[PDB]
């Protein structure tokens, strides 16, 4: 999910 | 997380695409980065 | 590989003779 | 050929001795400028003549950028008239192999081998193209966006060049094009020098009447097909 | 034909392919450019040996 | 909650073949936080129209419509419509042309002008008997489609023959002699 | 109630112009005094069929129908329809007849030969030149009305050109000389 975080 | 999916589906190809939307600032980024994927298969998989 | 990766239209004084010397032939 | 070969009898060159008058040449240089403009072709060849028996067809094909496309013929009986002639597929040359015989003028004559002269046309034409519409070696480059475009910097082929039939290619769908070499029958092709060997002939004996001009020195070619418009399928024979 | 009060009367003789006649109304001339060869609507056929 | 407006605009077949741009000012009954205003935050409303989009291709902007205290607003402009024109009828991807052929050049030869969308001129040649049931398709010369701009659709011809008003007991014997033999 | 029996009355545009009589047998499905049983003879119901009646009049019988427990049927045979007769089909009080021409007698003139339901010929005199969008009226001479069987409507005489699928040169040339002028 917390992609915003992850890979961005 | 997710992250290694996306590390082997996109990698070069996002990057690229956005590279290259802000460098043209385009009027509609979203549709530019749409057409851009698109001709980005049609030079990789052809 | 580099080069891999609503329109108007002019045209030249070169048909209006043309359009004028078709007379010629009919 | 384009239009440098109607302000010169570049046709009657060629030594074949079939070809256009000056009045057909100077109504058809109007007329094909006048076809570039109402039909939006990047250019607007004369294809050739077929001779039939009561008139003949001037024929005509638009050129678009991107010239390997599926090339847009047109047809003429009075030279300037010029008239969309249909494209053409595989249901309609087979249609025509029933017939055999001469063009006639009308283009809305009947046989009942019914069969239309018109279909009979846009067939003829169609595999006078796919057999034998010459384009020298390096004439046209594949550009990278998918689309073939004039090589513009094109120089003429080199007189040791001239010879081989592997320095020119069909002018069709396949250095991207198919080479000469190949066309079957092995002697089917005839090479003869003109003009003080300035001037390159190429004739297809399979479809007599054609002859591709080349100026060795220049980018100046192109071909015409001025005959009877039917099959030599007695090539072999006559080899 | 544009100025037909000047033309010449023009043959195409359809058996020899490129063998043309001229004249224009006084005088003539012929005249042939084909590959020498007589034109047939069907296939050449070699001839059948004798019997 | 309250529909939105299916607004219906005009387009006509150069605007749809070229992809042109439309505008259309909308409502001023935009709320503030007071609810009871009537004010306006964006004037206009703009669609990119792409080539080949058909009739009842529907654009919708959700959140632009006329909005109660309560509701969320939406807005359907614009339902894809043809207008006349001097003349292609407007179907699937096709255009249909309809040329008032005279009779004599309905039953002989005859050439059709057909002006296009491109602002291109064709003469079509017509060799075959032209009886009120004859149609010509120009294939690959319609507008293009939806899915694909590079490719276009087929160009139907369609004949409506105009048959004498008069003629002379010469002209019987001439019709007589030529179409009951 | 329980819901009608709806059926179609079949009749050709000869018995609607004449009149005729036709039976049609229920039969055995209407509920006896038995109390109850389905078991009935072959009970029939015959229509008197008046002249000139319309497409789509309504025949009803009140209680002939399959009756139920205590409920009463009906047995409404009632469509009056349609049958397509070898040369008319029908509109309100009026015969469209369509005469299959040739163009060299749709333009020279023609006398058509028509066959009516009362078996008369007639040869109506054509010698307007027959657009495809042409008929004559034959006045008096369609079906009787149903409010009156004295009386008659109109015949229409509807015309089919049939072009022709070959013309030689000189065929042409005979054209063009002929209308073209």
């Amino acid at each position: 999910r917390d992609i915003e975080v992850g890979f961005l | 997380m997710d992250t290694a999916y996306l590390k082997n589906c996109f990698g070069t190809g996002l990057t690229q695409a956005l590279a290259e939307v802000a460098r043209v600032r385009p009027s509609d980024p979203i549709e530019y980065l749409a057409h851009w994927l698109y001709h980005y298969r049609s030079i990789t998989v052809a | 590989d580099v080069k891999m990766a609503h329109n108007e239209y002019e045209m030249l004084p070169a048909y209006e003779i043309a359009e004028t010397q078709k007379a010629l032939f009919l | 050929m384009d239009a440098d070969s109607l302000l010169l009898s570049l046709e009657l060159a060629s030594g074949s001795g079939q070809g256009l008058s000056p009045d057909r040449r100077a109504s058809l240089l109007t007329s094909l400028m006048l076809v570039k403009r109402d039909y939006r072709f990047a250019r607007v060849l004369f294809w050739g003549r077929i001779l039939g028996l009561v008139a003949d067809y001037y024929i005509a094909q638009g050129l678009s950028e991107d010239q390997l496309a599926p090339r847009k013929t047109l047809y003429s009986l009075n030279c300037t008239e010029w008239s969309l002639l249909p494209p053409a597929t595989e249901e309609m040359a087979m249609q025509i192999s029933v017939v055999s015989g001469r063009f006639m003028g009308d283009p809305s004559h009947e046989y009942e081998h019914q069969i239309k002269e018109e279909t009979r046309l846009v067939s003829i034409i169609d595999q006078i193209d796919k057999a034998v519409a010459i384009i020298p070696r390096g004439a046209l480059f594949k550009t990278p966006f998918g689309v073939t475009h004039v090589n513009r910097t094109f120089e003429g082929l080199p007189l040791s060049e001239v010879r081989k039939l592997s320095s020119y290619f069909h002018f069709r769908e396949a250095d991207f094009l198919d080479s000469l070499e190949y066309d079957i029958p092995r002697g089917s092709w005839s090479i003869q020098m003109e003009r003080g060997n300035a001037l390159v002939v190429l004739r297809s004996l399979l479809w007599p009447g054609l002859t591709f001009y080349h100026a060795p020195r220049t980018k100046n070619y192109g071909y015409i097909y001025v005959g009877t418009g039917e099959k030599n399928m007695d090539l072999p024979f006559m080899l | 034909n544009l100025i037909p009060q000047y033309a010449i009367a023009v043959l195409r003789s359809n058996l020899w392919p490129g063998a043309y006649a001229f004249s224009n109304g006084k005088k003539f001339e012929n005249f042939y450019i084909g590959w020498g060869h007589k034109y047939c609507v069907e296939n050449y056929t070699p001839p059948s040996p004798p019997p | 909650q309250d529909p939105p407006i299916e607004r219906d605009l005009y387009l006509s077949l150069e605007d749809l073949f070229f992809g042109c741009t439309k505008k259309i000012k909308i409502s001023r009954r935009v709320l503030n936080e007071d609810r009871y205003s009537s004010t306006i935050k964006d004037k206009i409303l703009t669609i990119d129209v792409r080539p080949g989009w058909r009739q009842g291709t529907r654009i919708t902007f959700e959140k632009e419509g006329d909005q109660g205290p309560n509701i969320i607003p939406a807005d359907i402009i614009f339902i894809v419509k043809e207008k006349l024109h001097p003349r292609f009828r407007r179907e699937h991807d096709n255009l249909f042309f309809v040329y008032p052929i005279p009779l004599g050049k309905a039953l002989t030869c005859c050439t059709v002008e057909v002006k296009t969308l491109d602002d291109r001129l064709l003469n079509i040649p017509i060799n075959d008997i032209v009886h009120p049931k004859y149609f010509k398709i120009v294939p690959g010369e319609g507008m293009p489609l939806p899915e694909n701009p590079s490719k276009k659709g087929d160009l139907f011809i369609f004949f409506d023959i105009q048959f004498p008003t008069r003629l002379t007991p010469q002209k019987k014997q001439m019709l007589r002699q030529a179409l009951l033999t």
